[PDB]
């Protein structure tokens, strides 16, 4: 089936040049549709930036704003660009890569990456500590338990956590991250488990610093 | 039905 | 230029209810109007093209009307997997500017059962304090309407370095997770015993507790 996934996205100091990729799989850049970029600052609303057309006529076409800092080009059959500079916080988003399928003459945005995340910054990459959380040693154990695993003191975003290697997904619940005052980010994830179900491992990955953390957490 | 734009979806012109 | 205006920043509704968002459209758009539904954390989802043609696997309680400079979105028998921001979008084929202008977006809160807290908490791991911070770690799980976390050490209410954040509602039953945390330097957190995490909902409480030295 048709997928889109962006790639590029991390740090960039302020007033440095990013470049983007989009990589469409399952359809091929005919005509008839266009590649066009979205933007999301966290908890801000969806702003569009620049589509670009599917026929052999590139055209290019950019929002007001966003035209002399972005730009948007076929870098191959199944690959699509967007390059930017940074200047401001307000750069820092989510920046979504989406196909306006033009379907009967209307506008439709039928298909959407999951994003990749910029974050304009001076810091310092850092990678996540993390540490395991289990009930009070001094508790009396029950038949059933709830584990976990604390992430702490990163950046950039994102990190992933998975349970047993993705094995283990019921009655995962993995909290949304949260800024410090040290600019670092931190969250949780949690499982609850029956007190037999063996052990259990987090998978910690934090792709800016090329990082894979595996926890296996045990009661007390 | 058809839609106010279905010209400009298929050249990518306008 | 054409500038998309959503009016009800955010609403409310029980399950199996109704709601409607509406959004403004700067010229005649002529009925060429999408709509989008995005819970946090995901991508927009694709809902409806030219005012009310429903993509395929979209249900048909999702009632987009509209004409010329009005239009709406009907939510019917609303269910807990509605809980989102909901855009609508538009486009003139004219300027470059107006290949597309989304709406500021609609927040949709779903109200189902009642569903009291179950609360935990983490005292730190053995290997925390050795680094000169400790993070203790309460969670509120699977709750619904929100709830208010307090913190307590050797009975004195705590309300610094401190940090929550909760989940979105559950798309089956609308339900809210709660993580609180609260950060001390190891110093700090030697020269107590007792830490306690206090979750209020309405007139019913949940209150854990370890103290430092059993754990």
């Amino acid at each position: 089936q048709e997928q889109l996934v962006e790639s590029g996205g991390g740090l960039v100091k302020p007033g440095g040049t990013l470049t983007l990729t989009c990589t469409a799989s399952g359809f091929s850049f005919s005509s008839g549709f266009f590649m066009c970029w979205v933007r999301q600052a966290p908890g801000k609303g969806l702003e569009w930036i620049g589509c670009i057309y599917g026929g052999s006529n590139d055209n290019t076409y950019y929002a007001n704003w966003a035209k002399g800092r972005f730009t948007i080009s076929k870098t191959s059959s199944t690959t699509v660009t967007l390059q930017m500079t940074s200047r401001t916080a307000a750069d820092t988003a989510t920046y979504f890569c989406a196909r306006d399928a033009g379907t009967s003459g209307y506008i439709a945005y039928n298909l959407w990456g999951p994003g990749t995340l910029v974050t304009v910054s001076s810091g310092q990459p850092k990678a996540p500590s993390v540490f395991p959380l289990a009930p009070c040693c001094g508790d009396t154990p029950s038949s059933t338990v709830t584990l976990g695993c604390l992430v702490k003191g990163y950046l950039p975003e994102p990190v992933t956590v998975t349970w047993n290697s993705g094995t283990l997904t019921n009655g995962v619940r993995t909290f949304p991250s949260v800024r410090q005052s040290s600019g670092l980010y931190s969250l949780s994830s949690v499982v609850s488990v029956t007190s037999s179900s063996q052990p259990v491992t987090c998978n910690v990955a934090h792709p800016a610093t090329n990082t894979k953390v595996d926890k296996t957490v045990a009661p007390s | 039905h058809i839609g106010p734009g279905r010209a400009f979806y298929t050249t990518g012109e306008i | 230029a054409l500038v998309m205006t959503q009016t009800p920043s955010s609403v409310s509704a029980a399950v199996g209810g109704t709601v409607t968002i509406n959004c403004q459209a700067s010229e005649d758009i002529q009925r060429n109007l999408a709509w989008y539904q995005q819970k946090p954390g995901q991508r927009p989802k694709f809902l409806i093209y030219g005012v009310s043609n429903l993509e395929s696997g979209v249900p048909s309680r999702f009632k987009g009307s509209g004409s010329g400079t009005e239009y709406t979105l009907t939510i019917s028998d609303l269910e807990c997997d509605d809980a989102a921001t909901y855009y609508c979008q538009s486009a003139l084929y004219t300027s470059a500017t107006d290949i597309c202008a989304f709406g500021g977006g609609t927040e949709v809160v779903v109200k189902g059962d009642p569903v009291a807290p179950t609360v935990l908490i983490f005292p730190p791991a053995a290997d925390q304090v050795a680094t000169g911070t400790v993070t203790i770690v309460c969670v509120a799980n699977k709750y619904f309407p929100d709830v208010t976390v307090t913190w307590e050490v050797d009975g004195t209410t705590q309300t610094t370095g401190i940090e929550n954040s909760k989940t979105p509602q559950n798309s089956a039953d609308c339900t809210y997770n709660l993580s609180s945390t609260l950060t001390l330097t190891s110093t700090q957190y030697n020269s107590h015993k007792e830490y306690t995490c206090k979750v209020t909902q309405g007139t019913t409480s949940v209150v854990q507790s370890f103290n430092r030295g059993d754990c």
